[PDB]
RNA sequence: ACGAGACUCUGGCAUGCUAACUAGUCUUAGAGGGACAAGUGGCGUUCAGCCACCCGAGAUUGAGCAAUAACAGGUCUGUGAUGCCCUUAGAUGUCCGGGGCUGCACGCGCGCUACACUGACUGGCUCAGCGUGUGCCUACCCUACGCCGGCAGGCGCGGGUAACCCGUUGUGAUGGGGAUCGGGGAUUGCAAUUAUUC
């Protein structure tokens, strides 16, 4: 039903919407701030698709957009490079809240 | 004088009489595409595409298939024919074609020759499980 | 030359047998057909309207599997659970009323019959019949 | 006298007419394949039986 | 771990000191030398005495080891 | 696939008074006879499909198992489908009607209270007849 | 008929498989045609016990195990070589159960 | 919460509503039942009208996605 | 020198082997093979060894057994295993017999239980149990068709000392998972309610 790509869309929401860092525990005792270190981007990349599959599912769990009709939204969780997401912006708002250590 | 393979895996299994005849494929004993779980109906379209008519213009493949689970008749019907194809291209032609075409068929995947290892394994000791014990009270 | 009545999908194989069987045209289910809950794992009763060829058919592949399959182990796809309430499960199977009176209308059709010690034997006219009847409708106006 | 008391009504279920061959304890029987002992009493001939710790 | 006992040390020591002219490199002749010249009670004790002396050879071939 | 019929805001089927919500056919719990496995068997036996529309469903249909529900011993149907069977003052099944008269005669009370029995006491205080174990698990029943 | 069976049961497979060994090979030295071994599938029987006698401790529990063996043969011959190969001083534990049937 | 939408059928205003659907770029009723709020059954007699007119062909058939397509 | 390891049992593996008229070498069970940190890299007085990766069915793979001195831990209510201080005839023998504890302002401890197109029926394609099963006792064993309301089944009816028989055992309180509780023939257990039964 398409015939065209999906291309565009497919890469440039997710594959770059992607943070650049997340946080640690520091010292021995202190849960009011957390430090600012990154990840080879893999496993930052996968902790936000699994809050993003979280997203999916709380844009299905108590909504509208149900399950295996967001193949649009998957094929941008997949592909590769830009910038237009919702949990990822969540953990960019942690990216800056954290980096405010570096 | 009895060259026969059959494929197994997990729990299930299928004999494969593979015989010269007029050389006619003949699968599931059922129409192709209509299988009732519906759920893995691509994946058995792999082969029959990759390899081509030629190449099996002159088998004769009867198949008893038996048992319960797509993972374990699925999967267990790629690893039949795999061998099954594998053994009649080293018996009766020669080897050198038998180590394209198996290299060919076994580098689309791995799974064909490894079956899975885990089973379920015993309730232990004084617990509702193999390691959860039932609840210490102090 | 030569074919076996298990040659298509079993789904539109008893279709076919069924439609052939329920436009023979002489026999009319009686008023016991549905209102049997059978089993307890399921929620409705039966609805196919043919229900009563599929269940002879399906015998019969549990007979050819099988001689005398009255007790012919069944096999249920859909779960190993069955939780009732306040006691454990059973496993699964039909009434048996329903299986006399079937077997009433079942005389005269030569499908199948009971046997002088305890199950169920095969017809072996009417089993070439329907083999001659698939034969010919499926190498006639289904793949010409 | 005494068969007017006797066989009254069935006892089908008789604890008492079970009891640890070895030692006549009325507790832990071992009824399976035979054994009729106390637990205790099987524990002390198991080996003696054939009965061996594999597992 | 993998560490080998005295037991295995022991024993493919002195195999290796008493008839070294037989025993070579290739774990398939390590193997069939050690059954055929030592009363390995076990099987898994004799897979692990071969694969130590030819760790052993692989220590003799590129230098003197004092044990 | 174009019917006639036009969208009523207002329809009445037992004389309750009850929110229109949800969709119809099978929230029919304010009808207290009527679905399930004896209606399928009915919209069966009567040979209708689902060919049409969903959503737009009028109540011919429980119009027409209500009517069958009237007299249903005339035809030998298996006489398993109804709620109080073998009752006391009446060897045949009489019908009623109406809401807030059901609930009550769902418990016949009256009888065993009356013969200064345990069990009617045992239903009166909301509790355990059969003896449902109540005192680390079982706790609602009130809440 | 002369189909004869023998049904070699014991608790442990190395008797069992010599005295079958032994009743093959005297068989066979007969210029007479057997039916190899077949092998049941070994029942086994378990017992869990509580290892404590009192009710004090750790609920600990002894699993016993006693693994029973059983092996048929096939074969034609008369009761006089059944009953001449049988007598061959057996080692404990093999009982032996011969059929005619 | 239900919505209140026109499902009437009537001279002029069911002419009107069975003609949208095609104005938008990506027309599937899943779609049209996230956006324009209508349930997903009406989208779906909408396309098996369109097969029973003979502009399209049908493939598999599921109770939630439908496979109506073509070919020329 | 014990203990640890090794060792026994246990699952995992053969275009191999010893053979079965219940499966057609798939199931069963073998005198046996297979892994060993083995091959290659990288860390290691370049030792013992650790990580990684092809290869391989399997690359810190379930359990069992388990060192003296121990503790006034439990058991004399398991034991003609046990030394005698010592009550009572209401012997802590018997006899389908007889209150409880199946109370609910809880004093505590094990227990019974999943949030939606995943949960549950259309019954529209061949499923697994690990195992149990009938006389020294002994009278109590596991189970397949008919009276038919809708099936276990009130009575006959055969098989099984068992690989042979059982048995190839539309956006969230709606339709969706049950708060007490009532009818249909009840499996036949004196009593079940002062615990058995769709």
């Amino acid at each position: 039903l398409t015939g065209e790509n999906p291309l565009q869309v497919l890469v440039n929401a997710i594959i770059n919407s992607g943070p650049r860092e997340d946080s640690t525990r520091i010292g021995r005792a202190g849960t009011v701030r957390r430090q600012a270190v990154d990840v080879s981007p893999l496993r930052r990349v996968n902790q936000a698709i699994w809050l993003l599959c979280t997203g999916a599912r709380e844009a299905a769990f108590r909504n509208i957009k149900t399950i295996a009709e967001c193949l649009a939204d998957e094929l941008i969780n997949a592909a590769k490079g830009s910038s237009n997401s919702y949990a990822i912006k969540k953990k960019d708002e942690l990216e800056r809240v954290a980096k405010s250590n570096r | 004088q009895s060259v026969q393979v059959f494929g197994r895996k997990k729990t299930a299994t299928a004999v494969a009489h593979c015989k010269r005849g007029n050389g006619l494929i003949k699968v599931n004993g059922r129409p192709l595409e209509m299988i009732e779980p519906r759920t893995l109906q691509y994946k058995l379209l792999e082969p029959v595409l990759l390899l081509g008519k030629e190449r099996f213009a002159g088998v004769d493949i009867r198949v008893r298939v038996k048992g319960g689970g797509h993972v374990a008749q699925i999967y267990a019907i790629r690893q039949s024919i795999s061998k099954a194809l594998v053994a009649y291209y080293q018996k009766y032609v020669d080897e050198a074609s038998k180590k394209e075409i198996k290299d060919i068929l076994i580098q689309y995947d791995r799974t064909l020759l490894v079956a899975d290892p885990r089973r379920c394994e015993s309730k232990k000791f004084g617990g509702p499980g193999a390691r959860a014990r039932y609840q210490k009270s102090y | 030359p030569g074919v076996t009545v298990k040659d298509v999908n079993q789904q539109e194989f008893v279709r076919a047998l069924a439609a052939f069987l329920k436009k023979s045209g002489k026999l009319k289910v009686p008023e016991w057909v549905d209102t049997v809950k059978l089993a307890k794992h399921k929620e409705l009763a039966p609805y196919d309207e043919n229900w009563f060829y599929t269940r002879a058919a399906s015998t019969a592949r549990h007979l050819y599997l099988r001689g005398g399959a009255g007790v012919g182990s069944m096999t249920k796809i859909y779960g190993g659970r069955q939780r009732n309430g306040v006691m454990p499960s059973h496993f699964s199977r039909g009434s048996k009323s329903v299986a006399r009176r079937v077997l009433q209308a079942l005389e005269g059709l030569k499908m199948v019959e009971k046997d002088q010690d305890g199950g169920r034997k095969l017809t072996p006219q009417g089993q070439r019949d329907l083999d001659r009847i698939a034969g010919q409708v499926a190498a006639a106006n289904k793949k010409h | 006298g005494h068969q007017q008391l006797y066989w009254s009504h069935p006892r089908k279920f008789g604890q008492g007419s079970r009891s640890c061959r070895v030692c006549s304890n009325r507790h832990g029987l071992i009824r399976k394949y035979g054994l009729n002992m106390c637990r205790q009493c099987f524990r002390q001939y198991a080996k003696d039986i054939g009965f061996i710790k594999l597992d | 771990g993998r560490v080998r006992t005295k037991t295995v040390k022991k024993a493919a020591r002195v195999i290796i000191e008493k008839y070294y002219t037989r025993l070579g490199n290739d774990f398939h002749t390590n193997k069939r030398v050690c059954e055929e010249i030592a009363i390995i009670p076990s099987k898994k004790l004799r897979n692990k005495i071969a694969g130590y002396v030819t760790h052993l050879m692989k220590r003799i071939q590129r230098g003197p080891v004092r044990g | 696939l174009v019917i006639p019929e036009k969208f009523q805001h207002i329809l009445r089927v037992l004389n309750t008074n009850i929110d229109g919500r949800r969709k119809i056919a099978f929230a029919i719990t304010a009808i207290k006879g009527v679905g399930r496995r004896y209606a399928h068997v009915v919209l069966r036996k009567a040979d209708i499909d689902l060919t049409k529309r969903a959503g737009e469903l009028t109540e011919d249909e429980v119009e027409r198992v209500i009517t069958i529900m009237q007299n249903p011993r005339q035809y030998k149907i298996p006489d398993w489908f109804l709620n109080r069977q073998k009752d006391v003052k009446d060897g045949k099944y009489s019908q009623v009607l109406a809401n807030g008269l059901d609930n009550k005669l769902r418990e016949d009370l009256e009888r065993l209270k009356k013969i200064r029995a345990h069990r009617g006491l045992r239903h009166f205080w909301g509790l355990r007849v059969r003896g449902q174990h109540t005192k680390t698990t079982g706790r609602r029943g009130r809440t | 008929i002369h189909r004869i069976r023998i049904t070699l049961t014991s608790r442990n497979v190395k008797s069992l498989e010599k005295v079958c060994a032994d009743l093959i090979r005297g068989a066979k030295e007969k210029n007479l045609k057997v039916k190899g071994p077949v092998r049941m599938p070994t029942k086994t029987l378990r017992i869990t016990t509580r290892k404590t006698p009192c009710g004090e401790g750790s609920k600990t529990w002894d699993r016993f195990q006693m693994r029973i063996h059983k092996r048929l043969i096939d074969l034609h011959s008369p009761s006089e070589i059944v009953k001449q190969i049988t007598s061959i001083s057996i080692e404990p534990g093999v009982e032996v159960e011969v059929t005619i049937a | 919460d239900k919505l209140n939408n026109l499902v009437l059928f009537d001279k002029a205003t069911y002419d009107k509503l069975c003609k949208e659907v095609p104005n938008y770029k990506l027309i599937t009723p899943a779609v049209v039942s996230e956006r324009l709020k209508i349930r997903g059954s009406l989208a779906r007699a909408a396309l098996q009208e369109l097969l029973s007119k003979g502009l399209i062909k049908l493939v598999s058939k599921h109770r939630a996605q439908v496979i109506y397509t073509r070919n020329t």
